[PDB]
């Protein structure tokens, strides 16, 4: 319970954290190109009928 | 003249129908009786019955 040695969590935090900077990038990246599918890793079957219209 | 002016009027017609795709899919052509879109997240679709043109 109280030992020194490990705290979970400060590990669970840490996931949390990690998990809102994830997003985070994810929107940051969505607003740098103002497209919610930016490239073939946002979505893959969107993408390709984007450029093959476009 | 006149006879030769209306042909060349149904032809630009027939384009004008025959170029009405959009990713791959057309209202207007006749190709398809129908298109139907997910309205739904159990699956219902949203029918959206073609009209010819052509």
């Amino acid at each position: 319970l109280n030992s020194i040695n490990t705290n979970p969590g400060a590990l669970l935090a840490l996931q949390n954290l990690n998990s809102t900077n994830t997003e985070l990038a994810a929107t940051q990246g969505r607003i740098n190109t103002g497209k919610k599918v930016a490239n073939a890793k946002d979505n893959g079957a969107i993408w390709s009928m984007a450029k093959m219209q476009s | 003249a006149l006879k030769a002016d209306f042909e060349s009027l149904r032809d630009q017609l027939q384009k004008a129908a025959t170029n009405a795709k959009f990713n791959g899919v057309s209202l207007a052509d006749g190709s398809t009786t129908k298109l139907s879109f997910l309205a739904n997240e159990d699956g219902s679709n949203f029918t959206v019955t073609a009209q010819t043109l052509s």
